[PDB]
């Protein structure tokens, strides 16, 4: 269509896209090593 | 909060494919496992959507 | 407390007459929906009974 302003696709490669580190699916809260005792 | 606009969530590909070596007892000489860790080529990217009158 | 013994209950009338608008994906150039709060125009008024001896 006639566009009246400048689109987001062409607006958005002048912005920077907010990166999460990567993320583990197999990370678990591990409760074992913490009930135990460490000699 | 997401500073403009776009957030992308970047995720580990294979998780199963990183090996690890344990023994059980009497260790030996053998050569140790080399791995990496894989991340997805097209992770998932997020853009904030308007509710707005 | 009431300061002149009448307490008037306002409220608002036809509440899902208050269009809004929410985007799914992609958003557009369409004109946007105008509305406004509407009120009661004959709200319930209370007045203080005397309980005396």
């Amino acid at each position: 269509n006639e566009s009246q302003a400048l689109g987001d696709l062409a607006a958005r490669q002048l912005a920077n896209a907010t990166k999460t580190v990567p993320q583990l699916s197999t990370i678990t809260p591990r409760f074992l090593l913490h009930l135990l005792s460490w000699v | 909060p997401v500073e403009a606009g776009i957030y992308r969530v970047n995720r580990v590909v294979n998780p199963d494919r990183v090996a690890i070596h344990s023994e059980a007892g009497a260790g030996t000489e053998e050569p140790l496992p080399e791995t990496y860790v894989d991340y997805e080529t097209h992770p998932r990217e997020y853009t904030l959507r308007s509710i707005s009158t």
